[PDB]
């Protein structure tokens, strides 16, 4: 070749990923209808194996084999931005459901929001702490980024460890909130909008945290150069996305919706 | 820890004709065989489940 | 080597070939479902004796034609084959992710055919509105399997959109601006942006339906303070962009075919064609509630949606008139592909105009949920998409295969298909104006004559499909290998021969400033 | 009284809140007129309007819920 | 620079978290649960849940989450 | 009702259906002309040996191609929106009737004065009286006064339905938890038929609407008999 | 991998009659499937 | 009756809306009762509460404005 | 690029202004003025204005702006 693009070795992971999607969906069906978790656990296992080996291979291709020229890296930047945009529009649908229900509360609710019989969480207690935690994690991940660019291994690792710690703290606080909440997913459209929107956000916090942990271990193994660290940049962009979605949830569901 | 990236560059650039998913050695083969066996077996199981669920 | 090549592909051409084979098979499924619809409607009284089965057949017909025939053929097949070739790129940006967009479709299709095989199927319509699609009125796994089919199709197209947008932005020759890319490449980029933005909203909506059915949420259940109409907003916020997704790559292929067989180096008014597609894409996001004129929305809302909808006719008319102005002064080659494209311009125009009739909410009160709507979309979508696909298929078949079609057979095929689709769908306008509802297994006796004629037309189109399979067989049977093709100076996809080597543009093109 | 007249508060196709508001108004008034042993004839306009507009099954469900202590509106 | 973002991390961000932690931990005591009312818009059951006895939510808390028939 | 070999709309029974007929005639003339012009121009582009294959300037013609369609759309939208705002204008109905959709029949409630209600089921083909219409008759018709403004309120007790009467210009979705309003005014006595117009499951084809329009005096006698 | 006409496809065109069998099974399976699904639903 | 009890609708230092609400409630009730020729005695609670809470000059100004046709609240 | 921003100027931005100009155009023409009511929270006069007779607002429109004593 006399172009700078990456001709990828033939790979089984697209097919294993597609089959993992079949097993997870047929598995959810078999859990919801036929009282059985077997297909679902095979699908979750094969999905995790597929993601592990696929992203391992991307590290092999880039850090170990040198395939990520500037042109390839520019492609991956566009890819991650477009992926984040798709995730924003997914959340938009849940915000639309929330505002539809809350702005025009039906007679069944008592014609009010929150509905009769719903006792919302105090937004000034754990939800405010959760806000301070994710905002703080946006500051620490920016410190990590600058440490890496400046060639500082020790301070990149300390800043990234602090970011992950705050992500875990948010997750344990939210798990505690979930358990303590006097309303449930079955508490009409209030519970529905609350748990599905914050639940998908909590999933994205766990995903984002897992991505940062992958970056932590790659940094421990000296994979990143001071100039070339797109996995770190992508994890940072994703993490900022998770923060911003939280700020919109906090203002919309916890504060305005109380 | 020590920077061992040069040693991994040498392993993954060896002229042995292996595709990148198998180039780490025997462990890659084992993990690939586990993954593909679970996917194909799982898929066969999902078809049996379809057969079962298609009748009262 | 076979498994490595066809199951483990990282090659844009082979993945395009898999998409074309997948879409052609799906088209047979969708056509069989369409003939079962028309066999039931061919005579008054019941044929199937099971109107839930009729409703399942209509629902499956739509999902198969949209998600498994049109989108895989236009975007996965023509998109993967042609986009990299037309910009001199060595592959897609994400050649391995590309393969996963393909392999998600067979499992997606398996979930749809599981929906129809368990319980009494999903007899919901392709809109899947609650509460009919909920766990009381559709108890059991069928609707859940339909929702999961759409999740896998959705992920396939979202990842494919990311791949096409990145490829088209990042992998052109450094001298080539966006305003030096062929219109087919523009049409795919714009389709991909619509997919990226619309499919996540559908995914949110059908996920809510899944949780209402299985986790005791009440997004769409008034007993919990939910609203069935919220589902409709989320569905159609996706669904209007979806109908432009279905036609845009067709518009791109038509621009190339009309230009090629007019003997022109270029389409008339290139920047107006780009403007028109971007305008259609943008306006496509602000019109969705014209699918909801009878649900009880406010008069000012109906006034806004009527007006915004009619605006789409302006950029659309620029494209129609630009195709006509590309013909103008041409040395016309009356190839079978040109016939498909001329058929497209006329039939698309008829269906677009019945769309403008429906845009008027006042009249839509009387035409909504009637055969007038079915007539509209089988002109603009069914004939538009199908005629663009058939034009593209017979034009680019020799590029993909290395073999020529029999042009006389291909013209016979066009003639039969033109008679069949018009005999099928033209009378449905009369059925709609006279008030025959859509989604009906049987009809008052007055509607018999036009339903009889429509069903007779459906058999004519069947004869065309069967002939198409024979024509493809005859080309591979005879093995006439391509020697020369004209106009390669303005059709880069041909310049590496027929078929092009597995790896093309290993040495990139030279383009200076 | 023939039927419920146009109400400028509820001018659009969706009349749910018109039915609901007049049911609430009738029951709030009835409770005020019984809570001094007052007279429920004062509440007649609201009764005629909700009876005209509200589906029988809605009225019947709301009545059952008031009797159960599960009516979610304030009376 | 890294120095500035570390200064913001330790001088602004983590002190904020410490103060919100103190705020939360001051109001962490259990609130008295409200009388049970079997409202029809709450405790929705259109299909049994796919776990336990089908009638308990996934993070059911006996102290604050009544069943359709009331507190356990 | 529709009749065999019908090409257009059912004859108008209400002033707003009349308006829609005139509006459709106007819009269809435009559809015809534009369809015909495109077919004609295709034939004109294809029927000459004369050629011009060099680059053509598009700027001047694109003004015509945008301005003329813009004017045409305005000439459709003006009368379109006039009718829309007429079918919204405040009227004094003298009667309110509710209809509730069910799987698979309609119920009617006339609760202005007395609690009158009844179910309306399709007459099965095996039970039709000679000369009665397959899939269109019901056991209990919606008796209404002619030449009077009637408020119809539409809802459902289960899934979505849609209450339609083409000859009156009427189609209003029946949504559970929602009360949708439409106005009905018949210029004429007689029987006026419609059919459920939102897919509601297996018997969607089999839950029709029959209005029976009679003079006020006869409507009053019928109401009184119901007691 | 093999290059050129008849070599860039996952099916053989070496023999036109074997090809006719494969294309018949391929398109015929797709066309038949809905008829058999309807039969399956009617037979419940 | 000694004075206006605590009202959970108005729990804070600013009692302006409490005075206003009870003045409106009294006059809305008095209108609904005079209009059927029913008994203004049913309105007495609202009267006692607004008289307890409302400054004399506010009540006087609001009365003047109701007589003038310039009262900006809905009665 | 300049080419792209010109395309957006002429292909989106000015067509938007033309559509909104039409919309405004169509909905213009004077609406009937409301009955005058001498509300005490309107037509405020705590000090005469520093122009005219002290009682006319700066862009006083006789057709739609009543004085404290009503329409001129
Ligand atoms: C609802 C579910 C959704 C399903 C959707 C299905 C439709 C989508 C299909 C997508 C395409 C699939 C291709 C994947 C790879 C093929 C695998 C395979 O089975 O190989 C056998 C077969 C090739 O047969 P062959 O001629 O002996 O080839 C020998 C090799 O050349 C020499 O190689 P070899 O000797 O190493 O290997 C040959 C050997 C063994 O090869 C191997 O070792 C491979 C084994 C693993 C392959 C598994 C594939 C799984 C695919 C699943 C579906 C996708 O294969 C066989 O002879 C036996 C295999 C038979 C398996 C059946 C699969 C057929 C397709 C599915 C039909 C639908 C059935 C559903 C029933 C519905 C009931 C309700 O491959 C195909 O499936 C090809 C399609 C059939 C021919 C159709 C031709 C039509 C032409 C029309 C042209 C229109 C497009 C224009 C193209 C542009 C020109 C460039
Ligand atoms: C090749 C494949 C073959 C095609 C399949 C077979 C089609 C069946 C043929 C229909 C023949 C019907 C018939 O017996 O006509 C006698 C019929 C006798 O006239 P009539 O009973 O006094 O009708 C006067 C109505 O009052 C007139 O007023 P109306 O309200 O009763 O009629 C309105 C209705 C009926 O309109 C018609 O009068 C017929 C439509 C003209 C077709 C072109 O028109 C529609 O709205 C149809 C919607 C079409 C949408 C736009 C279609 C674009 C056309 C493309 C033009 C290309 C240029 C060539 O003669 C006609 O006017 C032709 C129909
Ligand atoms: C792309 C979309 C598309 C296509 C192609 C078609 C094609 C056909 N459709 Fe339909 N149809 C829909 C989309 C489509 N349809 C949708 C969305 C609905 C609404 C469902 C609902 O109400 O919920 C619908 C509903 C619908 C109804 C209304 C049913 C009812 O309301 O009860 C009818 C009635 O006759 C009908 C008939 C047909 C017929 C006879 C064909 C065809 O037979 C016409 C001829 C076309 C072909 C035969 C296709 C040929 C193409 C190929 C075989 C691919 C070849 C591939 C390669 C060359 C690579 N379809
Ligand atoms: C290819 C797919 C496709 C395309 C491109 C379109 C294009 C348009 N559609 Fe259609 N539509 C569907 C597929 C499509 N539609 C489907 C599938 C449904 C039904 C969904 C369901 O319910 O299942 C549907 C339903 C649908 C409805 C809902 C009707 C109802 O359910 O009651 C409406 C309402 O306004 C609408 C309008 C339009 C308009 C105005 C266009 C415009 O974009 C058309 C513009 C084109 C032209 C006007 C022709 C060319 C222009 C000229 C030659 C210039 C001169 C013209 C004038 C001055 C008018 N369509
Ligand atoms: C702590 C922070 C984050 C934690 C994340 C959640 C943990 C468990 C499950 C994880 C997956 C969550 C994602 C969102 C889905 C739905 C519900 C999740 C929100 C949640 O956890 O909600 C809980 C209920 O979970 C439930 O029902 C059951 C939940 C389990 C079943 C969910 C199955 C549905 C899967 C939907 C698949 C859709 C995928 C979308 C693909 C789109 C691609 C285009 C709330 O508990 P509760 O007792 O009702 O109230 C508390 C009372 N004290
Ligand atoms: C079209 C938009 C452009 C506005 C230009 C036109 C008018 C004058 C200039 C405006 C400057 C901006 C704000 C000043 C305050 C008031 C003017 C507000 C805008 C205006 O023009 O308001 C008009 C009133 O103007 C009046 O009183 C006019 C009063 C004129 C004297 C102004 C007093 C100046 C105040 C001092 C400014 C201090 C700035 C301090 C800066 C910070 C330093 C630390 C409205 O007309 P009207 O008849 O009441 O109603 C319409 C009925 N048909
Ligand atoms: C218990 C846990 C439960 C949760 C499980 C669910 C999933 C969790 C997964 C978390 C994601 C981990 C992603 C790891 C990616 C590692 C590979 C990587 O980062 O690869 C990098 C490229 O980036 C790239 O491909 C970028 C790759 C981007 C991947 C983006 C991933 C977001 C995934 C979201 C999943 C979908 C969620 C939707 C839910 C509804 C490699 O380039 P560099 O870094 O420049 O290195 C090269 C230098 O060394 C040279 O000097
Ligand atoms: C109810 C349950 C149903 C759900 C079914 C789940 C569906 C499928 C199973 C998913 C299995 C995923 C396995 C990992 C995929 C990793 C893809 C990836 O990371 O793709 C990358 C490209 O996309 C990029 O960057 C940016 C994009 C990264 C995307 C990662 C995958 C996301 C999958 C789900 C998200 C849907 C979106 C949510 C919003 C709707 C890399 O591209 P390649 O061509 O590989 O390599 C190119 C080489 O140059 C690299 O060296
Ligand atoms: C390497 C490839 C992977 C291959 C996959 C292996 C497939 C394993 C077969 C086991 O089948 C299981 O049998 C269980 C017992 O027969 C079922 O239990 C369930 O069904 C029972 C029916 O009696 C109920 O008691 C309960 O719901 C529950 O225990 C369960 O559904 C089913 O999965
Ligand atoms: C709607 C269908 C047909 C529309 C046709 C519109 C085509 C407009 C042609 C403009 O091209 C011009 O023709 C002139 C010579 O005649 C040339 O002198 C001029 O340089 C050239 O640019
Ligand atoms: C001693 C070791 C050196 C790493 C190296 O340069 O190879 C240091 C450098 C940065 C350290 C990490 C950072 O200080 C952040 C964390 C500090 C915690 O107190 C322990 C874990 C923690 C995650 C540390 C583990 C380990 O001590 C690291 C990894
Ligand atoms: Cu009821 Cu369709
Ligand atoms: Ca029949
Ligand atoms: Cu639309
Ligand atoms: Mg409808």
């Amino acid at each position: 070749q006399t172009h700078a693009y990456h001709m990828v070795n033939p790979s089984p992971w697209p097919l294993t990923g597609a089959l993992s999607a079949l097993l997870m969906t047929s598995g959810l069906t078999m859990w919801f209808h036929f009282n059985s978790m077997t297909l679902l656990m095979i699908g979750l296992t094969t999905n995790m194996l597929t993601m592990y080996q696929w992203w391992r291979d991307v590290i092999r291709e880039s850090t170990f084999q040198g395939h990520h020229t500037p042109a390839v890296q520019k492609g991956l930047r566009y890819g991650m931005i477009l992926f984040i945009i798709s995730e924003v529009l997914f959340f938009t649908g849940f915000f639309w459901a929330f505002y539809h229900s809350s702005l025009a509360p039906t007679p069944e609710l008592g014609g009010c929001w929150p509905p009769t019989g719903i006792h919302p969480l105090n937004p000034l207690e754990v939800p405010l702490l959760n806000t301070s935690v994710l905002l703080a994690s946006g500051v620490s991940i920016t410190w990590a980024h600058h440490s890496l660019m400046e060639g500082d291994r020790k301070h990149m690792l300390q800043a990234l460890f602090i970011t992950i710690t705050l992500g875990v703290y948010f997750t344990l606080l939210q798990a505690s909130e979930y358990y303590e909440a006097p309303f449930t997913i079955s508490d009409g459209v209030y519970g529905s909008t609350f748990f599905v929107a914050t639940g998908f956000h909590g999933l994205h916090v766990i995903i984002g945290s897992t991505f940062l942990i992958v970056c932590f271990f790659r940094q421990l193994k000296f994979h990143f150069t001071s100039n070339h660290h797109f996995g770190f940049e992508a994890a940072a962009w994703y993490w900022h996305f998770v923060d911003v979605v939280w700020l919109f949830l906090y203002v919309s569901i916890y504060w305005w919706g109380s | 820890f020590e920077n061992r990236v040069a040693e991994k560059q040498k392993l993954f650039q060896e002229d042995n004709g292996l595709p990148v998913h198998l180039k780490g050695g025997a462990t890659d083969n084992i993990l690939y065989r586990v993954t593909m066996t679970l996917c194909l077996g799982g898929t066969l199981y999902s078809l049996y489940c379809l057969g079962w669920a298609s009748f009262p | 080597m076979f498994i490595n090549r066809w199951l483990f592909s990282t090659n844009h051409k082979d993945i395009g070939t898999l998409y074309l084979l997948f879409g052609a098979w799906a088209g047979m499924v969708g056509t069989a479902l369409s003939l079962l619809i028309r066999a039931e409607l061919g005579q008054p009284g019941t044929l199937l004796g099971d109107d839930q089965i009729y409703n399942v057949v209509v629902t499956a017909h739509a999902f198969v034609m949209i998600f498994f025939m049109v989108m895989p053929i236009m975007i996965g097949g023509f998109g993967n084959w042609l986009v990299p070739l037309m910009i001199g790129a060595p592959d897609m940006a994400f050649p391995r992710m590309n393969n996963m967009s393909f392999w998600l479709l067979p499992p997606s299709f398996l979930l749809l055919l599981a929906s129809s095989m368990v319980e009494a199927g999903a007899g919901t319509g392709w809109t899947v509105y609650p509460p009919l699609a909920g766990n009381l009125a559709h108890a059991g796994a069928s609707v859940d399997l339909t929702i999961f089919s759409l999740h896998l199709a959705g992920v396939s197209s979202i990842l494919g959109a990311i791949n096409f947008i990145t490829t088209i932005i990042n992998m052109k020759p450094p001298a080539m601006s966006q305003y030096q890319t062929p219109l087919f490449v523009w049409s795919v980029m714009i389709t991909a942006v619509l997919l990226l933005l619309s499919l996540p909203v559908l995914a949110a909506g059908i996920t809510m339906l899944l949780t209402d059915r299985n986790l005791n949420t009440t997004f769409f259940d008034p007993a919990g303070g939910g609203d069935p109409i919220l589902y409709q907003h989320l569905f159609w916020f996706f669904g209007h962009p979806e109908v432009y997704i279905l036609i845009l790559p067709g518009f791109g292929m038509i621009s190339h075919i009309v230009t090629y067989y007019s003997g022109k180096k270029e389409p008339f008014g290139y920047m107006g064609m780009v403007w028109a597609m971007m305008s259609i894409g943008f306006l496509g996001f602000i019109v969705w509630a014209h699918h909801m004129f009878t649900v009880g929305m406010d008069v000012d809302t109906r006034a806004y949606f009527t007006s915004a909808t009619m605006i789409i006719a302006i950029p659309t008319g620029v494209k129609v008139f630009s195709w006509l102005a590309t013909l103008h002064g041409g040395n016309i080659k009356w190839s079978p592909a040109m016939m498909w494209a001329l058929g497209f311009i006329f039939l698309f125009t008829v269906g677009g105009l019945t769309g403008i009739v429906l845009a008027n909410s006042s009249l839509d009160i009387v035409l909504h949920d009637t055969y007038y709507v079915v007539a509209h979309f089988h002109y603009v979508l069914s004939m538009g998409a199908v005629f663009a696909i058939m034009g593209g298929f017979v034009h680019w078949f020799p590029l993909f295969s290395g073999y020529t079609l029999n042009d006389t057979w291909a013209k016979i095929h066009f003639a039969i298909m033109f008679v069949g689709v018009n005999m099928t769908f033209f009378p449905q306008h009369f059925l709609g104006l006279s008030g025959m509802p859509r989604r009906y297994s049987d009809y008052p006796d007055a509607y018999t004559m036009w339903n009889t004629i429509s069903s007779m037309g459906s058999f004519i189109s069947l004869t065309a499909v069967m002939l198409m399979v024979f024509i493809i067989w005859e080309a591979f049977a005879s093995k006439r290998e391509v020697l020369t093709v004209d106009l390669t100076t303005t059709n880069l996809e041909w310049l590496n021969g027929c078929p092009p080597p597995y790896h093309t543009f290993e040495e990139p093109t030279y383009v200076n400033l | 009284y023939q039927t419920a007249p146009f109400d400028s508060r509820f001018p659009n196709q969706n009349q749910t809140r018109n039915c609901w508001q007049n049911y609430l108004d009738f029951h709030r008034c009835e409770k005020a007129m019984t809570a001094k042993g007052g007279d429920v004839s004062v509440c007649e306009w609201y009764r005629r309007v909700y009876k005209s507009l509200c589906p029988i099954s809605w009225v019947s469900t709301w009545d059952d819920r008031r009797a159960e202590g599960t009516f979610p509106g304030k009376i | 620079g890294a120095r500035t973002w570390r200064f913001l991390t330790f001088g602004l961000a983590l002190p904020s978290v410490a103060l919100c932690t103190l705020n939360s931990w001051l109001h962490s005591g259990h609130r008295e649960r409200p009388a049970f009312i079997p409202y029809h818009h709450l405790r929705i059951r259109t299909k049994p849940f796919s776990w336990g006895d089908g009638n308990h939510t996934f993070f059911h808390n006996p102290r604050v989450n009544p069943l359709p028939t009331g507190y356990e | 009702m529709a009749y065999p070999m019908q090409l257009g709309f059912q004859d108008a029974t209400s002033p707003i259906m009349e308006e829609l007929l005139h509006f459709h005639d106007h819009t269809l003339m435009i559809v015809f002309l534009i369809s015909s012009l495109v077919l004609y121009i295709i034939s004109l582009m294809l029927t000459t040996k004369l050629t011009h294959t060099s680059t053509m300037d598009a700027q001047e013609v694109e003004t015509i191609w945008t301005i003329l369609p813009a004017i045409i759309l305005i000439l459709i939208a003006l009368p379109s929106l006039r009718i829309l705002y007429m079918m919204d204008e405040i009227n004094n109905p003298s009667l309110t009737v509710k209809t509730m959709g069910h799987q698979w029949y309609w119920s009617y409630e006339y609760t202005d004065y007395e609690d009158l209600s009844f179910d309306s089921y399709m007459i099965p083909t095996s039970e039709l009286k000679p000369g009665e219409l397959r899939l269109l008759e019901v056991d209990n018709r919606v008796v209404l006064p002619m030449e009077m403004t009637i408020r119809m309120l539409v809802s459902s007790e289960d899934v979505l339905h849609s209450w339609a009467v083409p000859s009156l210009g009427l189609k209003t979705d029946a949504i559970p938890g929602r009360l949708n309003q439409t106005t009905l005014m018949s210029s004429r006595p007689g029987l006026y038929y419609g059919q459920c117009s939102e897919i509601c499951g297996s018997n969607h084809s089999f839950m029709p609407i029959v209005l029976e329009l009679v003079p006020l005096k006869y409507f009053e006698k019928w109401s009184a008999s119901m007691l | 991998y093999e290059e050129g006409p008849g070599k860039n496809i996952p099916f053989s065109v070496e023999n036109k009659w074997r090809l006719l069998a494969m294309m018949t099974l391929f398109f015929g399976s797709g066309f038949a499937a809905p008829f058999f699904i309807v039969r399956h639903q009617l037979l419940k």
